[PDB]
């Protein structure tokens, strides 16, 4: 199966240049070409470059004098490199495969078509766009010559799962976990409401799972708010039975790669 | 950028379209993709060459092009059709790729849903590290659209309330949070603090108290 990771920072500082590594994976790099593309927030999707099995590169014309696309195909990698970043370069990045091919063709005109034969069937022996419905096989307004084009086919076949990339001066923080604990109110008939409160880290992103993934029923992870702190708060919630509050053990497994931290905090019930 | 319709709506078992409109260099020379990009999700690609149903993808899903205006057409629209669509096309290279500014799909006729509120006041750990933060958390709601009011005793309190933007949840209803920031002095001085979540006219207020645990 056709798989493309993408590695690299969470965070980068302002002038400095983005690094990304695509690894590839159910295909070699000397058959598929790979290419990148980028969605800031809010904003739509944007082309980067991408690079063919003849190590030929392509880039967006407005981003080309700060690209560079590397292929390794013994390593199965491509490299892609984006200089002078600014805070507008805070993004999504993926890898993918993407098909491209161009097709000089030939081509006629709306209403004439290649053929050697008037609107009538009559053989005039030559080749050449000849008007729909025309009937002489010479006369100025019943042919043209073929005109050469090329026609550009492109498409995105397989994409990465995407990195999350932010562009900022200031410096990584690991979360600060707190637990949600349901109180004898605060429950809901036979299922109770408990949570995860994950405050003050940077960068994004953070997943929360519940019992090392075991305990998916019920589970929704928020999404983060952004304080005045320039830190993000995030909670994660989990429906569990109310007659296993004190009995069953439930933990929250919050996840923050950008700084290599993993919390396993125990949410113990209220006495309450 | 291909300009395409910011947001649309849809009926489910309906029919709905999004418009692609650009140039004769672009879309004009006749290679559209279109691709669905749900929120967590890595991009999907649905059509490529304005008309081939990409592999995997249903065939409800439907590409056509006029001109300068290609079109993505969802028959029979279903619930996991909520998502950001996109068009693409090459222009002038076959590696010079220009996107659209991108759709979004709203999908309508799901049963409505009154939202569950559930208010955690400061945890004993985060208020003995000096920082009081109010959680309410607002679930199984249906439309997505909240309005989020906070009380400190009975009067209204602005200051330090964070709220998110309503998202879905895996049961296909919105989910939203919002977020009262207190030092513990604030959070020991008023006698209770509020929070009300407001939905289609229904206003649900739950309570906590610093007197209680």
């Amino acid at each position: 199966q056709v798989q493309l990771r993408e590695s690299g920072p969470s965070l980068v500082k302002p002038s400095q240049t983005l690094s990304l590594t695509c690894t590839a994976s159910g295909f070699s790099l000397s058959d598929k070409p790979v290419g990148w593309v980028r969605q800031a927030p809010g904003k739509p999707l944007e082309w980067l470059g991408s690079i063919d099995t003849a190590e030929n590169t392509g880039y967006n014309p407005g981003l080309k004098s700060r690209l560079s696309i590397t292929k390794d195909n013994s390593k199965s990698q491509v490299s892609l490199s984006l200089s002078s970043v600014t805070t507008e370069d805070s993004a999504t990045y993926y890898c993918a495969t993407v098909h491209q091919k161009t097709r000089k063709e030939k081509s006629c005109p709306d209403g004439y078509l290649y053929s050697s034969n008037t609107g009538r069937g009559y053989d005039c022996g030559v080749w050449t766009c000849r008007r729909v419905g025309g009937e002489f096989c010479s006369a100025t307004g019943d042919w043209t010559s073929p005109s050469e084009e090329d026609f550009y086919e492109f498409y995105v076949d397989t994409w990465g799962q995407g990195l999350l990339v932010t562009v900022s001066s200031a410096s990584t923080k690991g979360p600060s976990v707190f637990p949600l604990a349901p109180s004898s109110k605060s429950t809901s008939g036979g299922t109770a409401a408990l949570g995860c409160l994950v405050k003050d880290y940077f960068p994004e992103p953070v997943t929360v799972s519940w019992n090392s993934g075991a305990l998916t029923s019920g589970v929704h992870t928020f999404p983060a708010v952004l304080q005045s702190s320039g830190l993000y708060s995030l909670s994660s919630v989990v429906t569990v039975p109310s007659s296993s509050l004190g009995t069953q053990t439930y933990i929250c497994n919050v996840n923050h790669k950008p700084s290599n931290t993993k919390v396993d905090k125990k949410v113990e019930p209220k006495s309450c | 950028v291909l300009n395409q319709p910011s947001s649309v709506s849809g009926s489910l078992g309906q029919r709905v379209s999004i418009t692609c409109s650009g140039s004769s260099s672009n879309v004009g020379n006749g290679y559209v993709s279109w691709y669905q990009l749900i929120p967590g999700s890595a991009p999907r690609t649905l059509i490529y060459g304005d008309t081939s149903r990409a592999s995997g993808v249903p065939d409800r899903f439907s590409g056509s092009r006029s001109g300068n205006t290609a079109t993505l057409t969802i028959s029979s629209l279903q619930a996991e059709d909520e998502a950001d669509y996109f068009c693409a096309s090459a222009e002038d290279s076959s590696s010079n790729a220009v996107f659209g500014s991108g759709t979004t799909l709203t999908v309508l006729g799901q049963p409505k849903a009154a939202p569950s509120v559930t208010l955690f006041p400061p945890s004993s750990e985060e208020l003995q590290a000096n920082k009081a933060t109010l959680v309410c958390l607002i679930s199984d709601f249906y439309p997505g659209a909240v309005t989020v009011a906070w009380k400190a005793d009975s009067s209204p309190v602005k200051a330090g309330v964070e709220t998110t933007t309503p998202s879905k949840q895996s049961n296909n209803k919105y989910a939203a949070s919002s977020y009262l920031s207190l030092t513990p002095e604030q959070w020991k001085s008023h006698r209770s603090y509020s929070c009300q979540v407001t939905h289609e006219g229904s206003t649900v207020e739950k309570t906590v108290a610093p007197t209680e645990c």
